[PDB]
């Protein structure tokens, strides 16, 4: 989940 | 009987970051102007759903208790209760925020994008009975809030983490139903109704996943 997890982190 | 400190607290944090749910124009415009058919409509509309998820994620991080749960379950929690939240918050724009011309483009783009009538009879029958309710933006907030916070999602770790984080809300709610619409003392019930009417749109989407392209986002989301 790449892009999913970066947008949690922002 | 009104709200204890803690619990207007609890609200208004969830209604702050319901308020900064925006779409940008970028997007609402090519509903507007992009040629019709039915592989560029499928296209815009996943690329408003892909949108929807971006602002879903940043809703739900402001959750209060929602960082605190351990990463894999914040994970489970959106991939369970995205298709619902996506259809709660747009129930909500066309019942509001759209008006009647504009309304009528974007669903005839959905009534003409390779979509099963299976799944938009059932999808146009929710906005017009969400519609009804007259439903506050505390009660649009609370309840999207409260299906992100489903304690019975498929894959999820710690069970009880959630639901520690979701009957607080479930408590605010029902006493909003009292203040908000006390000329209605059914109005809960209504609400719980339509969180359950909610449900059967993964069943749809499931079918109309089978038959079939996306964006990464909404690939990850929906495997
Ligand atoms: C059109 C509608 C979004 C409408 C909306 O939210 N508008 C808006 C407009 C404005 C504005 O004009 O100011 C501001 C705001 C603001 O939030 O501020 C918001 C989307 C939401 C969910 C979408 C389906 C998900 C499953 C499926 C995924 C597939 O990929 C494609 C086919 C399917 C059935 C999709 C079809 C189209 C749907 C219904």
């Amino acid at each position: 989940h790449q892009l999913l997890r970066y947008l949690l982190d922002k | 009987m009104e709200l204890t400190p803690d619990q207007q607290t609890l609200l208004h944090f969830i209604m702050d970051s319901y308020n900064k749910q925006r779409m940008p124009q970028e997007i609402t415009n090519k509903i507007l102007k992009e040629a019709f058919s039915a592989e560029e409509n499928f296209l815009i509309l996943t690329e408003m759903a892909t949108n929807h998820v971006q602002v879903l994620v940043e809703f739900t991080k402001k959750l209060p208790g929602f960082q605190t749960l351990d990463h894999e379950d914040q994970i489970a929690l959106l991939k369970g209760s995205a298709v619902e939240a996506m259809f709660l918050r747009s129930a909500e724009i066309f019942n509001k925020k759209l008006p009647s011309g504009h309304s009528d483009l974007l669903e005839a783009r959905i009534r003409n994008s390779g979509i099963s009538d299976e799944y938009i009879t059932p999808m146009f029958s929710f906005y017009k009975s969400i519609g009804e309710l007259k439903m506050t933006q505390e009660e649009y907030a609370l309840l999207t809030a409260i299906v992100i916070l489903s304690p019975d999602r498929q894959y999820i770790k710690d069970r009880e983490a959630v639901e520690k984080l979701q009957e607080p809300l479930l408590d605010v709610l029902q006493k909003l139903c009292k203040i908000h619409q006390p000329e209605n003392p059914q109005h809960f019930a209504c609400l719980l109704g339509r969180l359950t009417e909610l449900r059967t749109f993964n069943h749809h989407h499931a079918e109309m996943l089978m038959s079939w392209k996306f964006t990464p986002l909404l690939c990850e989301i929906w495997d």
